[PDB]
């Protein structure tokens, strides 16, 4: 059978999902349990608020390498620059944030289209982290075959600074260093420290933050404009 | 529409176009006549996956196109207690609720 | 399976105050929303992550949920608010439709 | 910025040859180009889709190629049709650019020009201008040369030109030098004259016509 | 199979609004990016802005300082550009072109595009004079005649000769702009000069705005002889 009459998003996405571990995360494509049921609270109990994290102290710096096996379901992170990945290890879109979301698809190896649902050897995302003043996005979200977000964006920004939990930022963390910004520390889809760019599967890679309120906002990278919606909570 | 005589099968073409389509998810629900509301299915255009109802776990099948149609369902051996008024609505990406409910149709059997 | 709970019926006098209760195992950790049906047309949302309401819908429509327990609050009947409502909730993979309660004036 | 640069400015070949066109992009831009082609007077039409990828319908002469930084187009065979502008896009960041443009041609033998002189009419005589129409017929290659001389006097910034587009069937030009001056300027000189020079000319032609003569 | 149709040309005043519509004809804008796409004449193309409507994003482009706006109607289905202070080097013309919203895609359809004409002026009609032909020129084995089409406004000014009944031979020149902000252009048609004895060299100068519709004669051998 063919690709189809074009259809370039039914095609040109890695849609191979698979959870024999019932693990339920595509019945949550659908609805989403509070933020107590969803067992979510001890999953952020590991990661504190952005007000006690240490004070920035120089010049700015950069730095990769780290990245803990989990889930990235926090304000703060270090995505470990990505780069190209299978068509085999990837389920659903993949959002990446220039901040205004772009949809990539399946790359053969160099940079020819493919329209095989991205199931065959050589189908490959070819995503490469690079500050869109100079080209390209800052970073993207994606869930595994087996059902876990992962993340990969450019190398995750720290903050001239120290501590014994030293903040290695990925997004705006503003007040501790008046440089950092998503043109120069962003990473992620966090804009800032309580909200991330709102796209359609906002809520399905980062199932706890349903009680987030949707917002209006403006920025301009290098020479555009943009008018984005971040969904924002207490702020 | 006539009696589908008992052992057919009958199309819901759900004409869905409701807030921004594909990233919207289509659903269904059949009303018995004073009955209350009842679930039948879900999907989703992006991910090609029907979710499926415990009661019509084997007879409902999901099948659609890119469009902003030809999305329905085949629910195949027709009973007296199948006679309803199906609903089709759009909801968001996962909130739940399921805004901006269809015109109802109509279905009966002998 | 779930099962959810609400009144057969309830009935008012015009311009005072109507409540109808959907009640469940736990539903207080489960998200509620209420849709108003008319008599012979398809349903319409009046409120939906329990409280929230949807633009268009009159000030005087109120709704809670905790415990065991979800509300909708109605101050001010008339005529015009006379219609079924169904409490609606997801559980397990499966969605869950309450019963209807006839509201009539 | 992704500046872009697309050479040659502007190329002429005959019918039957193959031509290329190299766009360039300042950073390499992975296979993200596409080419556009915009007939005179039209809505630009899309030719070349990821650097190396031929749309629906499209002839098959036309080919790309290339890659990082550097990008080729070409057509084998150039056909009459294939007249137009060339551009070269790149979909690589959020903020898309175009090329420069490159306008092809047609080749063939180099024609004479015609020079014709045309004295102002008398109806517009009375209205305080007076209009002095050269019209050069026919003539190929486009680059031509027309002065307007009054009393073997060069004028500056008194006149203007327009050139038709090339004939589909002759594939040869036209141009008009028109001449404006007031009726107060009009009656003070005495001679006329358009003086045309061009390739297929020996030596460069001369049109006159004495003031008055009515 | 979109077919994009634009709107009519537009002439407006310095410090005045433009809006011009895109309706896609046999198609739909949701699932896809809309841009607007300006071509000054005798200049290449340039990027206005973008709408993406299902992210609900939208991006302009800095050069055009905010004077942009983009909007859409799924109820019409129509994409609406508003360009506000339109200054003289605005005139051009504006085309929508339809993207996918997946990264780098091509525009694969465009509008018409929509003239817009920025000038200070009013409708004028034109005047028409003959370019009748020198005697000595006749004499020559070929001759022409024009009827040179002066100072009118907007445009544009179609001639034809004897109701278009000479095609052959004729080479009306495209338009141009005198110093004064008016129109000028010329339409020559050359014959044998054994026909100049025969009388078919009136020209048709038609202007719709100013509603005017003139037939001056060339008269061969005018003047004198
Ligand atoms: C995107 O930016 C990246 C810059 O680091 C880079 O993308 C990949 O980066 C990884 C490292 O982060 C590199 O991985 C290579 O993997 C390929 C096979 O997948 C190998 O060719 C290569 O092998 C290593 O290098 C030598 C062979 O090339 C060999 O001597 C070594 O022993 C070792 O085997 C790397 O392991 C690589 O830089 C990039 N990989 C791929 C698949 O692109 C790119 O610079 C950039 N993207 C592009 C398209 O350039
Ligand atoms: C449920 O959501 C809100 C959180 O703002 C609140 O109703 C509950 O807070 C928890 O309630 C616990 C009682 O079950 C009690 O330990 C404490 O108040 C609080 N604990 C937390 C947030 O860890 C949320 N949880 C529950 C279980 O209702
Ligand atoms: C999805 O993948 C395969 C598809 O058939 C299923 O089978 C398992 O595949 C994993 C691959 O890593 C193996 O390690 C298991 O041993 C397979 N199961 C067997 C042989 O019973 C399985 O349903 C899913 N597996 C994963 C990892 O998602
Ligand atoms: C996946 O892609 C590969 C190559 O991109 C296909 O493998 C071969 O492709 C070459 C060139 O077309 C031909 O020899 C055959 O088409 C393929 N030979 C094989 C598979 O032995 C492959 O067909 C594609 N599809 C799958 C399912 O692998």
């Amino acid at each position: 059978l063919i690709n189809t009459n074009g259809s370039w998003h039914i095609n040109r996405t890695a849609l191979n999902c698979n959870d024999s571990l019932h693990t339920g995360f595509l019945a949550a494509l659908f609805y989403t349990h509070k933020f107590n049921a969803s067992g979510c609270p001890e999953r952020m109990a590991h990661c504190r608020p952005i007000d006690e994290f240490a004070q920035g102290w120089g010049p700015i710096t950069y730095a990769e390498g780290h990245g803990s096996d989990q889930r990235p379901y926090c304000w703060h992170y270090a995505p470990r620059q990505c780069g190209t990945i299978p068509a085999s290890q990837v389920c659903g879109p993949v959002y990446c944030f220039t901040p205004s979301p772009v949809v990539v698809g399946t790359t053969d190896r160099f940079g020819a289209p493919t329209y095989t649902w991205g199931e065959n050897e050589t189908d490959v995302l070819i995503l490469n982290n690079t500050r869109p003043p100079q080209g390209n996005w800052f970073g993207c979200t994606w869930m595994n075959s087996t059902g876990f977000t992962k993340t990969c964006g450019g190398p995750p920004c720290n903050i001239g600074g120290v501590g014994n939990n030293t903040l290695t930022c990925p997004t705006d963390c503003f007040r501790k260093h008046p440089e950092a910004t998503y043109t120069k520390c962003g990473s992620g889809p966090w804009l800032t420290p309580r909200c991330l760019v709102d796209y359609p599967y906002r809520l399905w890679h980062y199932p706890c933050t349903v009680n987030f309120t949707i917002f209006k906002v403006r920025m301009y990278v290098g020479g555009v404009e943009h008018r984005l919606n971040a969904a924002c909570n207490i702020g | 529409a006539e009696v589908k005589k008992p052992g057919s099968s009958v199309k819901v073409s759900c004409e869905a176009s409701g807030g921004t389509h594909s990233n919207y998810v289509i659903t269904w629900v059949r009303q018995a006549p004073g009955q209350g509301l009842e679930w039948m299915g879900g999907f989703i255009p992006d991910f090609r996956t029907a979710m499926y109802a415990q009661g019509f776990q084997g007879r409902v099948t999901i099948t659609a196109d890119e469009s902003t149609s030809l999305a329905y369902m085949e629910l195949t051996n027709l009973r007296s207690e199948d006679t309803a008024v199906y609903y089709c609505a759009r909801g968001p990406l996962s909130r739940g609720y399921y805004d901006y409910w269809g015109p109802g149709t109509l279905v009966t059997v002998s | 399976s779930y099962v959810l709970t609400q009144p057969p019926s309830v009935s008012v006098a015009p311009g005072q105050t109507a409540s109808i209760t959907c009640s469940g195992d736990k539903l207080g950790d489960k998200y509620v929303s209420w849709y108003q049906q008319r008599p012979g047309q398809s349903p319409v949302l009046v409120l939906y992550q329990d409280s929230k309401r949807p633009s268009g819908i009159p000030e005087r429509f109120s709704g809670s949920n905790s415990g065991n327990t979800a509300t909708l609050t109605i101050s001010g009947t008339q005529a015009m608010d006379e219609a079924d409502y169904y409490c609606q909730a997801w559980d397990s993979s499966a969605l869950v439709f309450g019963g209807g309660t006839k509201l009539t004036v | 910025d992704v500046l872009m640069t697309q050479s040659p400015s502007s190329l002429s070949a005959s019918v039957g040859d193959r031509v290329t066109i190299s766009c360039r992009a300042s950073q390499s831009i992975s296979s993200f180009l596409n080419w556009y082609q915009q007939k005179p007077g039209k809505a630009p039409k899309l030719l070349i889709s990821a650097a190396s990828s031929l749309s629906s319908g499209v002839p098959s002469r036309f080919s790309g190629s290339g890659s990082g930084t550097s990008f080729t187009l070409t057509i084998s065979s150039l056909q009459p049709e294939d007249v137009a502008t060339y551009y070269c896009q790149q979909s690589y960041s959020f903020l898309l650019t175009f090329g420069g443009g490159t306008n092809v041609e047609i080749k063939r033998t180099v024609a004479a020009p015609s020079v014709f002189i045309f004295p102002p009419s008398d109806e517009q005589l009375k209205s305080g201008t007076a209009s002095v129409v050269c019209l050069l017929n026919n003539f190929y290659p486009r680059e031509a040369k027309v002065q307007w001389k009054v009393d073997n006097a060069l004028q500056s910034g008194n006149s203007q030109e327009s050139v038709t587009e090339q004939d589909s069937k002759d594939s040869t030009y036209s141009l008009s030098s028109t001449l404006t001056l007031s009726k107060a300027d009009y009656e003070k000189h005495k001679v006329y004259a358009c003086e045309v020079t061009h390739q297929g000319l020996s030596s460069p032609v001369t049109k006159s016509f004495n003031r008055g003569e009515c």
